[PDB]
C-alpha cells in the first residue's frame, strides 16, 4: 500500500505527512518517525 | 430568534455565507484602558443541547 | 456554537473617526468620544476629553 | 463594578408584553403597573424562561 | 521537524496588554488571559495568552520562554509556570501563545510564571464545567469504562487547517524616552526605533524622527512619545490599539485543534 | 501671511503658518477646521 | 513591617519561646479554599483577596519550618447589585459597595 | 523500641505499578494509589501506595 | 480650594492630611506628594 506524495509511512499501513516526521512525537504506533535512521539523533 | 436553535445557520460546513443574529451590541469601555466589551445573549446551541 | 472575534480597536485620539458598513454577519460599528485611555509607560496621547 | 444581563427580546401582543430572557448569572426581574395599585412581581431568573 | 511548525511563529512577538486582576488592581501584565475555550469532555482547556512558549531569540527550545518588560524582549527559562482553576490544573503542551492544561471546575483561570523574586499573574473570570461522556454525571475520568466518542482537543502542535491572522503592531507609547537636556526635552531613539512625538507646547509640533532631535520645548508633561517597531508582528487583540494605514492579514495556525477522541 | 513658498497659511483668522504635508491628517492642529478639508481622494 | 529595629515593609517578627525573632517575608500564604492574593500587612492584620470557603488559613516559613494556623470561620462572596456573580467582572455597572481600604492610616 | 515496628518491613521495597493521569496519558510510576480509606470522623484518612517511606 | 492647618492639598481641590505625604503610597492623581523633590528622595 502506498499513500500520496506528501505523507510518510511508517508499517502496517498507517501513513502520517512529512510535515510531522523527525518532532518529538509519537505519531505512528512503531516510532518509525523518530528513529536512528531518519533523524540521526 | 437569537436564543433557541438558529443563531447561528449556515448552508454547508465549508459555506462563506452565514446568518446571524446574537443580539451583539457594544459597550462604552471605561476608566481609561483599551478594550473593547460587548453584551449579547449565549448561544441557543448550547441551549438547546 | 459561535466566536466573536474583535479587530483591534483605532485610536484617532485628537479629532473623529468614522466607519462604514462591511459586509460581516451581525457586524456592530460604535464611536465613543472623550476616552483618554492609559497604556504601560503613560498615557496614551496628550489631547484631554 | 456589577454584571450586565443580556439584553431581553420584546415581543409585542394585544394589552400582553411578551419576554424572552437568556441570563447567565441569576438574575432578578421584577415589574409593577403605574395605576392606583401596582400589583407588584419578584422573581429571580436562573434558566432561560419567557414570561407574559 | 519543529521549526515546520514554528516557522511562522518565528516572526512574531509577545507583547503587554490588559488584564484584569493581574495583582489586585488591574495592571498591565506580559500575560494575558485571551479566549479560554472549555467545550471539551474532560475538563481539558485551551488558554491563549500574550506571552510566547517555546521561542527563544534563536532557534526553538521546549523550555524556554519569551515575554516583555518594556519595549526589550525577555527571554527566561521556564521553572514555574503554573495554571490553577480552583485546584492547580496540569497543564500538557505549550506552543506560541497557547497553553493546553486539564483543569477541575470552577470560575476563574489563573496563569502566572518566575523570573526571578517577580510573581506576573492573570486571573480571567471564565466559567469553567467538568462535562462527562454518556448517561452517567460523574466528577472525573475513572480508571476503568466503557468507551465513547468525545470531542476533545489534540496533544500535537500542527497545522490542521485552522488559522489565526497577525498584524504589524501599532503606535506603543512610551515615556522614559523623554528627558530633559540641559533645559529643553530630548529624544532618545534606540537602533533605528523611528519614534513619532507630538508637542504642545505653545504650539503643535508633531513630526517622525530617527535619531536624537533635541526638541526646544521646555516641560516632559507638554509632550508624547511614541514608538515604531515593524520588525515583528503581533496577534490583532481587542486590548491593542491598530495602525495607522491598511495593515496585512497574516496566518498563523492554531496548534491544539479540536479532535474527535475515545474516553 | 506671507510666509514663505514651502508653507500654507491656516484658518486666516490668527495668521498662523503650517507646513503643506499635514493635509488631511485626521487631527484638528489650528483653531478654524479648513485643514481638514478638500484633501485628495 | 517591622524588624525590630525600624521599619521595613519587607520583614516581620514573632517569638519563639522568650525570644523575639526576625526574619525576612519569603512565602507568606493565605488560603480558604484555594491559595488567595493577599494586599497589605501592618502590624497585627493581614489584608487578602480570598475565594469562599469554610477556613481561613494562613502561615509562613521561618527556616525549614512550617508555621501553619487554621482557624474556622465561614466566608461567601458577596456581590452588589441584582445579579449574582461569582468573580469580580472586567466590564459594567459600577455601583457603591463597601470594602477595606487599601491604606494604612 | 523504634525498630521493633521495622522487623518485617526491611524484607520488602517498593515496586513500580500502573496509575492513572500522572500527567495527561495514564502512566507506569513508583507512586501507585491503592485502596484509600477515609471512614473516620474528621476527614482524616489513609493512604497505601507503592512507595516506602 | 484653600484647605486648613492639616491638610496637604495635592492639585485641583484635593486634600490629604500631612500624615499621608511621602509615605510610599500614591493618593493623588498628580502624584505630588510622592515625588522627587517634595520627598526629597
Ligand atoms: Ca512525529
Ligand atoms: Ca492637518
Ligand atoms: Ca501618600
Amino acid at each position: 500500500p502506498t499513500c500520496g506524495a506528501h505523507e510518510f509511512q511508517c508499517s502496517t499501513s498507517s501513513c502520517i505527512p512529512i510535515s510531522w516526521v523527525c518532532d518529538d512525537d509519537a505519531d505512528c504506533s512503531d516510532q518509525s518517525d523518530e528513529s536512528l535512521e531518519q533523524c540521526g539523533r | 430568534k437569537a436564543g433557541s436553535f438558529g443563531d447561528l445557520q449556515s448552508r454547508t460546513s465549508t459555506s462563506n455565507d452565514l446568518y446571524a443574529n446574537t443580539n451583539l451590541k457594544l459597550q462604552r469601555p471605561q476608566a481609561g484602558i483599551v478594550h473593547t466589551p460587548f453584551t449579547q445573549v449565549p448561544s441557543g446551541f448550547e441551549r438547546w443541547k | 456554537k459561535y466566536k466573536t472575534k474583535v479587530p483591534s480597536p483605532v485610536v484617532k485620539c485628537c479629532g473623529a473617526t468614522q466607519c462604514t458598513s462591511k459586509p460581516h454577519p451581525d457586524y456592530q460599528c460604535q464611536v465613543f468620544s472623550g476616552v483618554y485611555p492609559f497604556m504601560w509607560g503613560g498615557a496614551y496621547c496628550f489631547c484631554d476629553t | 463594578i456589577a454584571t450586565l444581563a443580556p439584553e431581553p427580546l420584546v415581543e409585542h401582543k394585544h394589552r400582553t408584553l411578551i419576554l424572552h430572557l437568556h441570563p447567565d448569572h441569576p438574575t432578578l426581574l421584577t415589574t409593577r403597573s403605574l395605576g392606583s395599585d401596582a400589583n407588584p412581581t419578584r422573581q429571580w431568573i436562573e434558566r432561560p424562561t419567557t414570561v407574559n | 521537524d519543529l521549526d515546520t511548525h514554528f516557522t511562522q511563529y518565528k516572526l512574531a512577538r509577545p507583547y503587554i496588554a490588559d488584564c484584569p486582576n493581574c495583582g489586585h488592581s488591574r495592571c498591565d501584565s506580559p500575560i494575558a488571559i485571551e479566549e479560554v475555550r472549555g467545550d471539551a469532555h474532560a475538563g481539558v482547556i485551551r488558554i491563549q495568552t500574550s506571552a510566547m512558549f517555546g521561542l527563544k531569540t534563536d532557534g526553538v527550545d521546549l523550555a524556554y520562554m519569551s515575554f516583555m518588560n518594556g519595549k526589550t524582549q525577555k527571554s527566561i527559562k521556564i521553572d514555574n509556570l503554573h495554571v490553577r482553576t480552583s485546584a492547580p490544573c496540569s497543564l500538557v503542551s505549550h506552543h506560541g501563545y497557547y497553553i493546553l492544561a486539564q483543569c477541575p471546575p470552577g470560575d476563574t483561570v489563573t496563569v502566572g510564571f518566575h523570573d526571578g523574586p517577580n510573581r506576573h499573574t492573570c486571573t480571567v473570570a471564565h466559567k469553567v464545567e467538568f462535562r462527562p461522556v454518556g448517561r452517567e454525571k460523574y466528577r472525573h475520568p475513572p480508571e476503568h469504562g466503557v468507551e465513547l466518542p468525545c470531542n476533545r482537543y489534540t496533544h500535537k502542535r500542527a497545522d490542521q487547517g485552522h488559522y489565526v491572522e497577525m498584524h504589524q503592531p501599532g503606535l506603543v507609547a512610551d515615556h522614559s524616552l523623554l528627558s530633559i537636556h540641559s533645559a529643553k526635552v530630548k529624544i532618545t531613539v534606540p537602533s533605528g526605533a523611528q519614534v513619532k512625538y507630538y508637542c504642545k507646547c505653545p504650539d503643535v509640533r508633531k513630526g517622525i524622527t530617527s535619531s536624537d532631535h533635541t526638541t526646544t520645548c521646555t516641560d516632559v508633561k507638554q509632550c508624547r512619545a511614541y514608538l515604531i517597531d515593524n520588525k515583528k508582528w503581533v496577534y490583532n487583540s481587542g486590548r491593542l490599539p491598530r495602525g495607522e494605514g491598511d495593515t496585512f492579514k497574516g496566518k498563523l495556525h492554531v496548534p491544539f485543534v479540536p479532535v474527535k477522541a475515545k474516553c | 501671511r506671507t510666509c514663505r513658498i514651502h508653507e500654507i497659511s491656516c484658518g486666516a483668522h490668527s495668521t498662523q503658518c503650517i507646513p503643506v504635508s499635514w493635509r488631511c491628517d485626521g487631527e484638528n492642529d489650528c483653531d478654524s477646521g479648513e485643514d481638514e478639508e478638500n484633501c485628495g481622494n
